[PDB]
């Protein structure tokens, strides 16, 4: 009755934090034996739930959102931190309760050819409302027109690649990142163990 | 054409409060990545503070908890707040319309001159 | 907070030939560079940014290279308004960051 949290972290297909991936889990027994007990994890903290307690708390689900940032941006995963991917990526609300991880994919995920494969984001008009997927494929702007028939001014595109490659020191290493948020709301418990 | 053009600058007793203003044309600010420089005669530059496009700022340590960046998105214009200007702080500011990766800083404004009285 | 340190701090060749400065970086920068030319009695013109993509306009007389922690700039043949002093600027934290140099004084005959 186990929890796919394994295929969800050892899948190592992550995307990009440009339209992170997600999963609602359900109907299983949360062991957690593994999490943050497993060797190679590099940072793991909750805000809200002690350690124990988790491995003892219950809830009615779980929602994981998985995704891949650079080394120097993990600061910026906070309760209402402020910086560019808090504040026109994902943004986490300020009374979230819950654990991240991040691991340091400095093998998984990179070529020597480039490994800019994922996207971040660079312009935004407004800020993000907490949890707002906002995927999307546009032209910010100055000028009257996007780029389609304007070149150099208001030619912009939000999707700014990372250049992964192995020169780049630690601080430049891609890391991996899950965010677990436990929802209450009145509803039968099926997570549980 | 395209420009920032500065105002402000003059001279105040130190301890004493100042504002910088910004304004621009042909282009917005609302949406604009702003970047505040400047320079103290004969050195080089530094970054001295900046504004998102969301409104989310930042500052530089050697002036953090001083100064204040703010903007009349009404009439596309910035504005710097300065206070507590010390023994240091007599230099000639820059705005900046900063991109980043896609085109590094290029729009400058003439400039305005920052000293103190003594 | 990478300090770059440019060199040499002057420079005067004879009109029409090359002339090359050097700008060292004390961390890793990559490809995340650009450089300046503050005509005296203004504000500086960005020349080229990034690695050597050659900002609009720009004459094609200038010439980047260098990538990791050391980068060059290179002139074809100076014309007599080339005097000016120039800057490397790096920017490998971008939102908010920025770290400028000490500048370099080129001048002619």
């Amino acid at each position: 009755n186990l929890c796919p949290f394994d295929e969800v972290f050892n899948a190592t297909r992550f995307a990009s934090v440009y339209a992170w991936n997600r999963k609602r889990i359900s109907n299983c027994v949360a062991d957690y034996s593994v999490l943050y007990n497993f060797a190679p994890f590099f940072a793991f903290k909750c805000y809200g739930v002690s350690p124990t307690k988790l491995n003892d708390l219950c809830f009615t689900n779980v929602y994981a959102d998985s995704f891949v940032i650079r080394g120097n941006e993990v600061s910026q995963i906070a309760p209402g931190q402020t910086g560019n991917i808090a504040d026109y990526n994902y943004k986490l609300p300020d009374d979230f309760t819950g654990c991240v991880i991040a691991w340091n994919s400095n093998k998984l995920d990179s070529k020597v050819g480039g490994n800019y494969n994922y996207r971040y984001r660079l312009f935004r008009k407004s800020n993000l409302k907490p949890f707002e997927r906002d995927i999307s494929t546009e032209i910010y702007q100055a000028g009257n027109k996007p780029c389609n028939g304007v070149a150099g001014v208001n030619c912009y595109f939000p999707l700014q690649s990372y250049g992964f490659r192995p020169t780049y020191g630690v601080g430049h290493q891609p890391y991996r990142v899950v965010v677990l948020s436990f929802e209450l709301l009145h509803a039968p418990a099926t997570v549980c163990g | 054409e395209v420009q920032l053009v500065e105002s402000g600058g003059g001279l105040v007793q130190p301890g004493g409060s100042l504002r910088l203003s910004c304004a621009a044309s042909g282009i917005t600010v609302s949406r604009n990545y702003m970047s505040w420089v400047r320079q103290a005669p004969g050195k080089g530059l530094e970054w001295v503070s900046v504004m998102f496009a969301g409104g989310s700022t930042f500052y530089a340590d050697s002036v953090k908890g001083r100064f204040t960046i703010s903007r009349d998105n009404s009439k596309n214009t910035l504005y710097l707040q300065m206070n507590s200007l010390r023994a240091e702080d007599t230099a000639v500011y820059y705005c900046a319309r900063d991109l980043g990766v896609v085109g590094a800083t290029d729009y400058w404004g003439q400039g305005t001159l920052v000293t103190v009285s003594s | 907070e990478r300090v770059m340190t440019q060199s040499p701090a002057t420079l005067s060749v004879s009109p029409g030939e090359r002339a090359t400065l050097s700008c060292r970086a004390s961390e890793s920068v990559s490809s995340d560079l650009a450089w300046y030319q503050q005509k005296p009695g203004q504000a500086p013109r960005l020349l080229i940014y990034g690695a050597s993509t050659r900002a609009t306009g720009i004459p094609a007389r200038f010439s980047g290279s260098g990538s990791g922690t050391e980068f060059t700039l290179t002139i074809s043949s100076l014309q007599s308004e080339d005097s000016a002093v120039y800057y490397c600027q790096q920017y490998n934290n971008w939102p908010p960051g920025y770290t400028f140099g000490q500048g370099t004084k080129l001048e002619i005959k």
